[PDB]
């Protein structure tokens, strides 16, 4: 999972 | 927003861009989306770090003057009290930004429309995410806003095994995957719009895509699911  | 298209100056009235300051300037870091004239809803994620942050309504290029434009302060700050910095896939990534002054609507700046709590979008429902981020994964953030078209994938299909599995929730909403349309770092706390009954609603809350890279095909840009959090978001703005 990656922050955006 | 990889693959997007450059939006018309008042197509999407409630984004915003969540600047913070930087040395002798302000640096774009995440979209949010105005809920009431001083309150924007963003991502908890993107105002974790202890930074000065700012708001800019009526924002198109953020290179250029556009003539639009009003920036206010963040005076208070109020994240989802489950939110978890180091489990973004759990969920709860938004939060509400009191701004210092009520801003002016025009044609330019207009508050978002909610869904109704509950509310989950049948799979494949049109929609269009917004914002400055990266135009391409390890790119570089857009001067003008960008939209594209993301239709949704219902949780049943982005939670199984070829998609994001249980990285993905039932508060959350999926859209894209198409590996050439996404959202990217930037984008973050802006919303994802989505046409019902004939009118747009924010549906979802940027959050979050692959560490793998932003167009991943069937890995869609996840968003937290806004209608699971009406009463919460109610409650806050009542009490705050
Ligand atoms: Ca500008």
């Amino acid at each position: 999972v990656e922050p955006i | 927003v990889v693959g997007g298209t450059e939006a018309q100056r008042n197509s999407w009235p409630s984004q915003i861009s969540l600047q913070y300051r930087s040395g002798s300037s302000w640096a774009h870091t995440c979209g949010g989306t105005l809920i009431r004239q001083n309150w924007v809803m963003t991502a908890a994620h993107c105002v974790d770090r202890e930074l000065t942050f700012r708001v800019v309504v009526g924002e198109h290029n953020l290179n250029q003057n556009n003539g639009t434009e009003q920036y206010v302060g963040v005076q208070k700050i109020v994240v989802h009290p489950y939110w978890n910095t180091d489990d973004v896939a759990a969920g709860y990534d938004i939060a509400l930004l009191r701004l210092a002054q009520s801003v002016t609507l025009n044609s330019y700046v207009q508050l978002g429309v909610l869904p109704r709590a509950g509310t989950i979008l049948a799979n494949n429902s049109p929609c269009y995410i917004t914002g400055w981020g990266l135009t391409r994964t390890n790119g570089q953030l857009a001067q003008t806003l960008q939209q594209a078209y993301l239709p949704t994938v219902d949780y049943a299909i982005c939670s199984s095994s070829s998609y994001w599995g249980s990285t993905v929730k039932n508060s959350m909403v999926c859209a894209g995957g198409d590996g050439v349309r996404s959202g990217c770092q930037g984008d973050s706390g802006g919303p994802l719009h989505c046409l019902v009954n004939g009118q747009y609603a924010v549906h979802g809350v940027t959050s979050f895509v692959s560490r793998l890279g932003c167009n991943v095909t069937r890995k869609p840009t996840v968003f937290t699911r806004v209608s699971a959090y009406i009463s919460w978001i109610n409650n806050v703005i009542a009490s705050n």
